[PDB]
């Protein structure tokens, strides 16, 4: 009996389980910053659940085995390049931030189901908040174009005017001559190509526009570098801070259904993810659709539904 | 050695609001994705 | 809203048509149309936005004028004639504002310029619902006064109907628009066969609410309100693209599908009263909305369409909420045509 | 006659249950098979009918026209072989559903013993073909095309439909017995006057009558291979059929209504004779061609006369024949040339030899040369105007030597010349087209044996 | 092969067994129609010793 | 996703697919014996 | 047919004239609706008192509150269109077109 | 201008491929060269040593069930008649005038 | 070729349909959405019906 209308009449009330300890949290930060071990460290100390942040190959693992699949199956793109050359001539980089941002709405979609189906809260990286900030430093550094940016702003208003924001905002805040340091102990040939103008970008986009506005709606946690590794005053200041301004205290039962509706059934997720405006970086024509379509149906688990695979082990099919 | 599928040119014919558009219709716009409208 | 509520909602607007349908006082009928038209207006604003409660206000104010109007003709007729029972209206005043009520709430022309804009602005549910369950009980009433309405009127009035169904269907981009039309167009078919069979209009009625049926639950199957979101459908189920336009093929009539059953048997029917103009006005008229299907069903599977890099991503999930009766709806629409005698039914 | 349909619907499972690289194989083996239980319906008996049952009867009129059909099918098979190879097993097994479905549908056309039966089917031929023709059309236009074959075809038939049920509210039942057994007169008057149109314009249009045979030249070069064949040799005799089916009740209004019509089409032989002179096309011009006989044939259902009727009858076989066999050349050329235009590939006698003799062979049987079926179903035409009017064989004789003028131009700007020099993609010609070419042309040259076969109830 | 060869070779006994199944049923349809059998006006004849109906 | 064949569902529906077909057979031989009885066939 | 009966008549006929004009402020249309409902309640009470069919004087009453009912769902209606456009002018009601 | 100036994500066009390089002795029917010698196996035999043929001879010895030879008989028989008795040969009236009831006019 | 199939014959039956089924789908679907001018015609159809059908 999955959960549904039937359900919520019987039985499933959703606000019973909010216990206070939900409180989702999003730990951001620059590039190759110190916010992963952060919020992995948050998440342990908070009892919640950690997810980590959502790369080309995370849809991969959510459906079927979690092997990620090919490039030109998943993504069609490659975080490498974009390193490499980053004005490519077939559009690699806003092919990537879309299928990173389409990436992120359906993680941030499964914490939230996990948070509404179980009551315990969960700790994110970057999610469809404060995405956005890469495509800025794609577009002042020229990477991409500005109907480029039309499209991500259309599709990111469409999908993210019916999700809550987080309760906590967490920042954690890195000079920019330190993270190059870092950046370069680090040792990644791809990323040693990284320009300071790409970081510079990055970093005051995040700072004026995703610092205030969240600061009128959320709670937000501007740390340092330095006074970072100590997340027990970290998780303390969690505590203290109280919750009263955002739209969770203003939720009520109904919407909650609702909303566990919208987190469940990953195609009304992805709905709009896939709206019919075509750019050269995203669209992709007939036969090559085709020809891509067709090699993703010849893999082992993905001719049929997941329980009617005869290949790949499924056993009484003829009464299922 | 190809069979012709319509490209983006051709699809953009029914991308608007009404087919063929009238010179007093041209401004017309198609709905919001979303059947939501902003509050202005 | 809470599903206590809706549940709760659409057993009135049933039991408003139930009642409309089972009673034999005028009063009564009136009760039931109101009952319908009150429980009506939150499923058509299920989802709140400006344009949900555009379309409800429009209609709304649509359907109380044709209450009021009935209520009148009701009246009149009491007055010339002290008689509530639903028979010969007994005066000619009254009858025809009861036609043209009973018209205004099915929306047959020139009365029909709510409709496009009422199921544009509501959901795909709501319009399915909208353009089934609604015509059951204004159809009921012009049945059990079929011998009282005037021939001309209502010949008039579906000739202007499918006239402007088939006219109104070529300039639409918009999917929920088509099939407003396309309701509009069968509506104008099913009324124009009201003063000589009321079989074939009750057989009609039948034919196309399993066929708009169908396409409602195709369209809710995969999430596309306009053309080309219904041209990225091939690249993730072909097989709902390829149904859809079977279905399509079927609502213009074309044989061996069970479009043709409705207007063949009420063409036949019409030539039995020495009418033979009107039934070709009608077909030449309806070869327009074939033509507007055939424009929709090369949109949509005979060609293949450019996809988006993202689509990738929906090949990787199923659809969850799986609808029944579908595969039945598509069946009853498709391949129903060799068993066509059944109407004899009475059905 | 369900000893044959039974096989026709079995082929459908027997195609979805076959594996991924033996669906050729079975469905063309299987519709040889049934062609060949078809051709039992050939044993005609000069009474009345073959009247299987209350649905189903044959005729010496449908027994050719089911035998050219059942046999058609293997031969659009081979065609269509090639250009679906890279082609994915469930489109490829729905491509010959829908060539299976046209064959059932006609099938059942060609027998028809009640007409509104017939009307249904007649317009159930309409959804396969243009399915064919939309979606594995290789150019742009295709889509266009099937617009127009749709509806130039419905608004032709339309009307007939409702004269149909308006018969059957009057004489009372539409079994063609029945129909022709209780034929009565139709007065001269208005109503009368309409419902021939309404009765002919449904089949003049399909046929095609000159002026509404805009959409052929469409249809043919935008289709695919099977499209061509299906339409040039079968779907363009139902027209005929019907209007040889439904002037029984015409009478005598038609010896003063014919005259639009036989003037249309006396001329528009020569028009369309005259246009397959000048065409950068090669389909084209066989659609053309295809448009020229068409109308001859018209003239010979207009005289209403018994060897009209038997020219008529040999005239659409042959001429079915002889254009499928046409379009498959024209496909095997350019299915090397990738062009679709005449002067591109020239000189492929020297590449090509047997398929230059092939050329010149179906050159010739569309040049209508003595003893084929071509030339008899000619003659019988021709005398029967001759017989109508002594001024027609001017036209006629006109439209001969035209024909054979651009018959031979298809012949000598293709084969004859020297062969273009960039064009090094000229592979030697395959067994498969090659036993296409000798299976199209070897049952013309023994039918000429028995022509009584071909020459309709009226022998 | 036997047992394998019919896991591929079952379709094609699919199209002549209706053939088959044609025939019987065009033998079917016969039966109804034998309202007229040995009384039509022209082939009017005397029964054999032993024989029951003219044609079958 | 990983879910074994519902013998519950299975069984509900042989078993309303076996009583549909029984009690139609047993419809049409009561059917069959009335119209016998009240035309005098049988 | 006596007058008062007809001057009745042309009250309803007025009215809905009046709300099928629709030249502003859809208040308006409501309150030429309310009308239209006022001279089919006198007319059908006169009727009723005039032939003294008792049972019938059900009906007017009902009639009423029913019709009362729909105004109140009228009223609502308008009130949120107001509170999305500020303003209740018919002009505002142009997003869904034909 | 930095548009790429490609319009969209396509695959180049791929020639054709050749199935004599592959399989010399190919036939053309497919690029197995079993499953094609067989597809051309059964299509030789079933159209022309099969249907061709047989069917050919088939037609040529059909009964003559059109009453030709019949019809010889019955005009040799009906002319030895008419000869031998004098009668006048063919009757230009098909049926007899005695059966016929003409509607008498007096005008 | 040119002058007769490809231009008149083109123009008469499909090119004249299709120009006017274009022009009345065209006026039809002209509809600025107001209820103002819908309900002007539902006023004068319900006046034109009362005079010409009694
Ligand atoms: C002949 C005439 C043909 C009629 C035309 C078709 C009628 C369609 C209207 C039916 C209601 C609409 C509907 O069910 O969705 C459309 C539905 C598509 O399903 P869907 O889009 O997934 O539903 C989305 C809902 O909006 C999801 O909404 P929800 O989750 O909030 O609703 C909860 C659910 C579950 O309700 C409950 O929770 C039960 C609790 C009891 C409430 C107590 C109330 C008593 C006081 O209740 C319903 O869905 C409505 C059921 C009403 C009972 C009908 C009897 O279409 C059909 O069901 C096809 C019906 C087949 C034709 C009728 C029967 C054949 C003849
Ligand atoms: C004269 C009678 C002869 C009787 C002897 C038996 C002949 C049997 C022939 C049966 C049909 C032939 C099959 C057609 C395709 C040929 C196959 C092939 O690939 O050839 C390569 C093959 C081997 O050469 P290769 O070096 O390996 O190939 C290199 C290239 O292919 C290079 O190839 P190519 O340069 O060597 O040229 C190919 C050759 C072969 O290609 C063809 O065009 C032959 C087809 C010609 C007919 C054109 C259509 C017009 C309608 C006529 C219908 C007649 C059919 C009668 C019944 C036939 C039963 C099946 O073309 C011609 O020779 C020119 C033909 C023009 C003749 C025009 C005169 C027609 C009317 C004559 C009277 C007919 C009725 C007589 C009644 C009164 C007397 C009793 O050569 C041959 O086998 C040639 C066969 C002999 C030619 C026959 C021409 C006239 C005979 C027509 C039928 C006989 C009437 C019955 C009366 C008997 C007394
Ligand atoms: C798409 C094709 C149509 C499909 C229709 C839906 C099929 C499922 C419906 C399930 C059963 C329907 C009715 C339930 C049976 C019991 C109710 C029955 O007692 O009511 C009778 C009502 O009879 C039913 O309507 C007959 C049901 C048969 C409907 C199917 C006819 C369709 C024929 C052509 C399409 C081919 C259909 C193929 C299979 C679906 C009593 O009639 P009555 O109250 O005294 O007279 C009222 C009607 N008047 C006013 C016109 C005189
Ligand atoms: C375009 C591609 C081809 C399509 C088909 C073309 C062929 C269609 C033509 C149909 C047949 C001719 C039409 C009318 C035939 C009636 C006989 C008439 O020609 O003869 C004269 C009739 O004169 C006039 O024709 C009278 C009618 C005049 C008005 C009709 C319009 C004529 C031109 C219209 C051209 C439009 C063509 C395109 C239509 C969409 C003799 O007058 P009368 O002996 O006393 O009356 C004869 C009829 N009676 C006996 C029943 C009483
Ligand atoms: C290539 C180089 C030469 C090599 C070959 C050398 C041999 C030469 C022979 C070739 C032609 C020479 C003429 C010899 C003809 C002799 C046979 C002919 O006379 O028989 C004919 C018989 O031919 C057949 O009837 C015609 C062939 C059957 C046509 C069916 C086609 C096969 C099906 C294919 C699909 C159908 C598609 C079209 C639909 C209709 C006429 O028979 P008929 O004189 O009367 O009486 C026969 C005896 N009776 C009295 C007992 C009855
Ligand atoms: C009384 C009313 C009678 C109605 C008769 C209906 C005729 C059936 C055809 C209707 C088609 C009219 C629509 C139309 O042609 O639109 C113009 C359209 C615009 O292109 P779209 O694809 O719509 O948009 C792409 C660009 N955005 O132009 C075209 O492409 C035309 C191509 C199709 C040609 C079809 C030819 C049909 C006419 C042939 C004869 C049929 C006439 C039927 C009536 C005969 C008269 C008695
Ligand atoms: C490719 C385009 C072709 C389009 C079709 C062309 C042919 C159209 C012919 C007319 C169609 C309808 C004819 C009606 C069907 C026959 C029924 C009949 O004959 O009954 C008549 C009815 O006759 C009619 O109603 C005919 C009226 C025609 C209405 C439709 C007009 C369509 C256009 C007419 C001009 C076209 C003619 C030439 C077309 C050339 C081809 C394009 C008698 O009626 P009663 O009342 O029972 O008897 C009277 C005594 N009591
Ligand atoms: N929206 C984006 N655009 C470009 N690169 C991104 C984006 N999101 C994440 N990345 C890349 O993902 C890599 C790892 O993510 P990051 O958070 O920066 O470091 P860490 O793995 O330690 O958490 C980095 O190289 C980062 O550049």
């Amino acid at each position: 009996l999955q959960y549904g209308p039937l359900a919520f009449v019987l039985g499933e009330r959703t606000t019973r389980k909010l216990t206070e300890t939900s409180k989702v949290i999003t730990v951001d930060g620059n590039i190759c910053s110190g916010k992963g071990r952060l919020a992995r460290e948050i998440a342990e100390k908070l009892g919640l659940r950690h997810f980590p942040e959502a790369g080309i190959h995370y849809a991969d693992s959510t459906t079927g085995d979690g092997k990620p699949l090919d490039v030109q199956l998943s993504g069609n793109c490659s975080l490498e390049k974009f390193y490499d050359d980053p004005k490519s001539n077939d559009g690699n980089s806003y092919r990537l931030q879309s299928w990173l941002y389409a990436s992120r709405l359906l993680q941030y979609a499964d914490a939230l189901e996990h948070l509404l189906s179980t009551g315990q809260g969960v700790v994110l990286e970057r999610s469809i908040y404060s995405d956005f900030v890469f495509l800025e430093a794609m577009y002042r550094q020229g990477f991409i174009r500005k109907q480029c940016v039309e499209h991500y702003n259309e599709v990111k208003k469409v999908t993210a005017c019916e999700y809550l924001p987080p309760h906590v905002v967490v920042y954690v805040d890195v000079p920019v001559p330190e993270i190059q340091s870092r950046i370069q102990k680090k040792g990644n040939p791809h990323e040693m190509k990284i320009t300071a103008a790409y970081l510079q970008d990055i970093e005051n986009a995040y700072k004026k526009t995703f610092l205030p506005e969240m600061s009128e709606k959320c709670e937000v946690l501007q740390y340092s570098a330095r006074e970072a590794e100590d997340a027990e005053k970290v998780v303390e200041d969690i505590e203290y801070l109280k919750c009263d301004k955002g739209p969770w205290p203003d939720q009520d039962d109904r919407t909650f259904h609702r909303l566990r509706m919208l987190v469940q059934n990953k195609l009304e997720v992805l709905n709009y993810t896939t709206i019919p405006v075509y750019l050269p970086e995203i669209t992709i024509g007939a036969h090559q659709s085709d020809r891509v379509f067709q090699k993703f149906t010849e893999l082992p688990g993905r001719k049929y539904s997941p329980g009617y695979n005869e290949d790949v082990g499924d056993k009484w099919i003829w009464l299922k | 050695a190809r069979q012709w599928q319509p490209d983006v040119e051709w699809a953009e014919q029914f991308g608007g609001a009404v087919m063929y558009p009238t010179k007093e219709t041209a401004h017309w716009k198609p709905p919001p994705w979303n059947d939501v409208d902003p509050p202005k | 809203m809470n599903p206590i509520i809706y549940t709760t909602l659409i057993m009135t607007v049933m039991s408003g048509t139930m009642l409309v349908m089972i009673s034999s006082h005028w009063l009564l009928i009136w009760i039931g149309f109101e009952m319908n038209l009150l429980a009506m207006i939150p499923v058509l604003m299920k989802n709140f936005n400006p344009r949900a409660t555009e379309a409800a206000t429009k209609y709304f104010l649509t359907q109380a004028t044709a209450s009021m109007m009935l209520m009148m003709a009701i009246i009149i007729n009491l007055l010339y004639s002290g008689q509530w029972t639903i028979t010969k209206m007994f005066n000619p005043v009254a009858m025809t504002m009861m036609t043209m009520a009973l018209a205004m709430k099915l929306g047959l022309s020139p009365f029909h310029f709510w409709v496009p804009e009422v199921t544009q602005g509501i959901s795909l549910q709501a319009g399915l619902l909208l353009l089934t369950w609604q015509k059951l009980a204004p159809l009921s009433v012009l049945c059990q006064i079929s011998q009282s309405i005037n021939p001309n009127l209502m010949l008039t009035m579906a000739m202007l109907s499918i006239l402007i169904g088939g006219w109104g269907g070529l300039n639409q981009t918009q999917l929920r628009k088509i099939m407003a039309y396309s309701s509009i167009a069968h509506m104008g078919w099913m009324t124009a066969v009201l003063p000589y069979n009321t079989t074939m209009t009750i057989l009609n009625l039948l034919i196309y609410i399993t066929m708009t049926l169908a396409m409602f639950m195709l369209l809710i199957h995969s999430s596309a309100t306009t053309t080309l979101s219904l041209s990225h459908t091939w690249n993730k189920m072909p097989v709902i693209t390829s149904l859809m336009m079977v279905t399509l093929l079927s609502m213009g009539g074309l044989p061996p599908l069970s479009g043709f059953m409705p207007k063949w048997m009420i063409i036949q029917e019409m030539t039995k009263n020495e009418s033979i103009i009107m039934p070709t006005l009608m077909a030449m008229t309806a070869l327009l909305n074939l033509y507007f299907y055939m424009r929709l069903a090369y949109s949509s599977s005979l060609t293949m369409f450019p996809s988006t890099n993202n689509m990738k991503m929906k090949w990787q999930f199923e659809h969850t909420k799986q609808m029944k009766l579908l595969p039945t709806m598509i069946v009853l629409s498709t391949l129903v045509l060799p068993m066509t005698p059944a109407l004899s039914s009475l059905n | 006659m369900l000893k044959i349909i039974i096989p026709t619907t079995m082929l459908l499972p027997m195609t979805w249950m076959s594996k991924h690289n033996m669906i050729w194989i079975n469905a063309t083996v299987h519709s040889l098979l049934i062609s060949l239980i078809s051709l039992s319906l050939l044993n005609q008996l000069g009474e009345n009918s073959l009247n299987f049952s209350l649905t189903f009867f044959s005729d010496s009129l449908s027994a050719p026209l089911l035998v050219l059909t059942t046999w058609l099918l293997p031969l659009m098979l081979m065609a269509s072989q090639s250009h679906l190879s890279k082609e994915t097993t469930t489109r490829k097994k729905l491509y010959i559903t829908m060539l299976i479905l046209l064959q059932l549908f006609l099938i059942m056309t060609f027998t028809a013993t009640e007409l509104i039966l017939f009307y249904i089917l007649f317009e159930a031929t309409l959804v396969p073909t243009l399915i064919i023709i939309t979606r594995w059309g290789n150019q742009t236009e295709r889509l266009n095309a099937g617009l127009y074959f749709l509806f130039y075809t419905l608004a032709g038939s339309l009307p007939l439909l409702v004269a149909l049920v308006y018969i059957q509210n009057t004489t009372g039942s539409l079994n063609f017995l029945i129909i022709h057994y209780w034929s009565h007169p139709l007065s001269n008057s208005w109503s009368n006057i309409f419902m021939w149109l309404a009765c002919i314009m449904a089949f003049m249009v399909k046929m095609p009558l000159y002026g509404l045979h805009l959409w052929l030249p469409k249809a043919h070069v935008e289709a695919p291979i099977a499209g061509s064949m299906v339409l040039a040799a079968v779907l363009l005799k139902l027209g005929g059929y019907g209007m040889m089916r439904i002037t029984t009740i015409l009478n005598p209004l038609t010896n003063y209504m014919a005259y639009p019509f036989l003037m249309l089409s006396m001329w528009g032989m020569i028009m369309t004779s005259s246009i397959c002179l000048r065409q950068t096309d090669l389909k084209s011009l066989i659609a053309y061609s295809s448009v020229s006989h068409m109308a001859l044939v018209i003239v010979a259902i207009m005289i209403q006369t018994p060897w009209s009727f038997m020219g008529a009858t040999a005239l659409m076989i042959a001429h079915g024949l002889t254009s499928s066999m046409l379009f498959c050349l024209a496909n095997t050329n350019y299915e090397r040339v990738h062009s679709r235009t005449m002067i591109l590939a020239r000189g492929l006698q020297t590449l090509l030899p047997l398929m230059a003799t092939w050329w010149l062979v179906a050159s010739l049987t569309n040049l209508a040369l003595p003893p084929s079926i071509n030339l008899i179903g000619e003659l019988f035409i021709i005398t029967a105007s001759f017989s109508w009017s002594n001024i027609t064989i001017i036209l006629m004789g006109m439209n001969m030597m035209i024909t054979a003028l651009y018959s031979l131009y298809m012949l000598i700007t293709t084969q004859r010349g020297k062969y273009t020099h960039h064009i090094n993609n000229i592979k030697p010609s395959f067994t498969r087209e090659n036993a296409l070419m000798a299976l199209h042309i070897l049952p013309l040259l023994l039918l000429t044996l028995n022509p009584k076969m071909i020459l309709g109830p009226l022998y | 092969n036997v047992l394998q060869i019919v896991r591929d070779h079952w379709v094609h006994i699919l199209v002549p067994v209706g053939f088959v199944f044609g025939c019987y049923l065009d033998r079917r349809s016969d039966e109804k129609l034998t309202a007229f059998r040995n009384k039509s006006l022209l082939f009017k004849r005397e029964l054999r010793p032993n024989e029951e109906v003219t044609w079958k | 996703p990983h879910g074994s064949p519902d013998w519950l569902k299975v069984g509900l529906t042989l078993g309303t697919s076996v009583f549909l077909w029984i009690y139609l057979i047993k419809q049409h031989k009561e059917d069959v014996l009335e119209y016998k009885r009240r035309n005098g066939l049988e | 047919m006596p007058l008062v009966y007809m001057n009745i008549i042309m009250a309803f006929a007025i009215a809905l004239a009046g709300l099928l004009m629709y030249r502003s402020h859809l208040m308006s249309s409501l309150l030429c609706l309310e009308g239209m409902m006022l001279s089919l309640f006198i007319m059908s009470t006169l009727i009723i008192l005039n032939t003294h069919f008792t049972l019938a004087n059900m009906m007017p009453i009902i009639l009423l509150v029913f019709a009362a009912c729909e105004a109140a769902l009228g009223l609502s209606l308008l009130v949120m269109v107001s509170n999305t456009y500020g303003t209740d002018y018919v002009q505002n009601l142009n997003l869904l077109q034909c | 201008p930095p548009e790429p100036t490609i319009r969209l994500q396509e695959d180049p066009d791929p020639e054709d491929e050749n199935l004599y390089e592959k399989n010399p002795d190919s036939h053309g029917y497919d690029k197995d060269p079993i499953v094609d010698l067989w597809n051309m196996r059964v299509v030789f035999f079933f159209g022309f040593s099969i249907v061709l043929v047989l069917g050919s001879t088939f037609v040529a010895y059909l009964p003559d069930y059109r009453m030709q030879e019949w019809a010889r008989r019955e005009a040799e028989r009906l002319v030895k008649y008419r000869e031998a008795n004098g009668l006048p040969l063919m009757e230009s009236n098909c049926f007899d005038p005695n059966k016929i009831q003409l509607p008498e006019d007096e005008d | 070729s040119s002058l007769l199939d490809l231009i008149w014959l083109e123009t008469i039956l499909p090119k004249t349909t299709s120009f006017i089924q274009m022009k009345m789908s065209i006026m039809v679907s002209n509809q600025k959405g107001l209820i103002k001018l819908y309900f002007l015609s539902f006023l004068i159809t319900i006046m034109i019906s009362m005079t010409l059908f009694n």
